[PDB]
């Protein structure tokens, strides 16, 4: 005794759970994340790290 | 090739190897020569080598696979090659 | 509250794992009968396994609730692409493996920080030892604990497409099974065995004795075989579909040899890498426990 998929079935059904979202979970905006730059450039390490 | 010129010439050269170290007390030391010498080749332009020279003691292990992780504790790196 | 006659949950109809197939609703067992093989000489022959480490995680404090259930079968056989789980509230499991705590495991898949009113929950004894087992798959990930993705799944082939005159002798040749299909097929069935209530198998494992373990595993060698086949169909290299004259097959390229990356892509269910490192830490827990 469990669910049969209604997504394969025929006959059309006219009302389900669609899973929604609340006013805290928003997406694609922005972060004030800053910056800080290395200071000196002539003391940096890029040969091996 | 004389067989008395690289047998001179090779020595001038031989000579001027110095590789940077420290002088130990402990009788249960052996000096890592692969990784230490490595840096002298660069000029301890690298870090793994510019490790080396602030702390030259980094290269005395007693105990083999000791030697190379503690130059990657102190690095943050996952492997040198 | 319920209780366990020492015939366990899963001697229940509370809860019973059943795949849909055939435009009705099928018993494991009768699904299984369909997948027939060949060989093609490349011996998978049986290693040993290594033992689990003691060391349990810590449940960092959390407030609030994780449905510590979830997860378990999002991640094996978790449909929908799953990003990077390597991280996350995936040890709360922990805090039920202490003798007196307070902390309950209620049905349906979640975890309680206090029992509340009105929800129906399993033995808060029989729960300590699934937890001193299974909440070791907290450190999945940390480096120096992770288990090895390769030799497992040599004991893997060796359960759903082994027959026992192979697997008396620890060694087996190479299988690619082909089963009868229909449209969605390989996707379809993890849609439906994501629904399963795993945790209502488990507990029985580490609980159920000698007397009920003899005859627990007797019912459920097949239960297992089921959610041991799909958790397969995600490694395998190839998925192409033979082509009768009306009938289709879908043949799987090697079950058993474990490979780095889905032949699914589109055709069926996918893993990543945070996932390969999770799999092998169920499949060597569960394994122990098993055999």
């Amino acid at each position: 005794q469990v669910g049969i998929p209604k997504l394969e079935v025929d006959h059309i059904s006219f009302s389900n759970v669609v899973s929604m979202m609340t006013a805290n979970i928003r997406t694609g905006d922005d972060m004030a994340v800053e910056r800080v730059n290395p200071d000196d450039v002539r003391a940096i390490n890029i040969r091996n790290a | 090739i004389p067989a008395d010129e690289l047998i001179d010439n090779l020595h001038s050269w031989m000579r001027s190897v110095h590789l940077l170290h420290v002088r130990s007390e402990d009788n249960t030391l052996r000096y890592n020569w692969m990784l230490g010498v490595y840096a002298r080749s660069t000029n301890y332009t690298t870090p793994v080598g510019q490790l080396v020279v602030n702390a030259p003691a980094i290269l005395n292990y007693s105990n083999p696979q000791d030697a190379f992780n503690s130059v990657f504790v102190a690095l943050g790196i996952d492997y040198i090659d | 509250m319920l209780q366990q006659p020492t015939g366990g949950y899963t001697t229940l109809e509370q809860f019973a794992f059943t795949i849909r197939n055939d435009g009705t609703n099928a018993t494991p067992t009768q699904f299984l009968q369909l997948l027939s093989y060949e060989a093609t000489e490349n011996e998978l022959v049986k290693k040993t396994i290594p033992t689990p480490e003691t060391h349990l995680p810590s449940a960092r404090n959390v407030p609030g609730n994780v449905y510590i259930e979830d997860a378990i079968t999002q991640a094996l056989f978790g449909i929908s692409a799953q990003n990077v789980n390597a991280h996350g509230y995936f040890s709360r499991l922990s805090a039920l493996a202490l003798p007196n705590t307070s902390a309950r495991l209620g049905l349906d898949g979640v975890i309680y920080n206090s029992e509340t009113i009105n929800i129906p929950f399993y033995d808060p004894a029989a729960v300590a030892n699934f937890a001193a087992t299974y909440a070791k798959l907290g450190n999945a990930s940390t480096p120096r604990y992770r288990a090895d993705m390769i030799d497992i799944y040599a004991h893997v082939g060796l359960e759903l497409a082994g027959t026992d005159a192979e697997r008396a002798a620890g060694v087996m040749p190479v299988k690619r099974a082909k089963f009868d299909s229909w449209e969605g097929s390989l996707i379809s069935l993890s849609r439906d065995v994501v629904n399963w209530k795993i945790l209502a198998f488990l507990i029985d494992l580490c609980s159920l004795e000698g007397e009920a373990l003899r005859a627990f595993k007797t019912r459920n060698r097949d239960v297992f075989r089921m959610m041991l086949f799909i958790m397969s169909t995600a490694v395998a290299a190839n998925v192409v579909n033979r082509k009768v004259t009306k009938r289709v097959d879908r043949v799987l390229e090697y079950i058993g040899v474990n490979s780095m990356r889905t032949a699914g892509r589109t055709a069926t269910i996918t893993y990543d890498l945070s996932r390969h490192e999770f799999a092998a830490k169920f499949l060597q827990l569960t394994f122990t426990r098993w055999n």
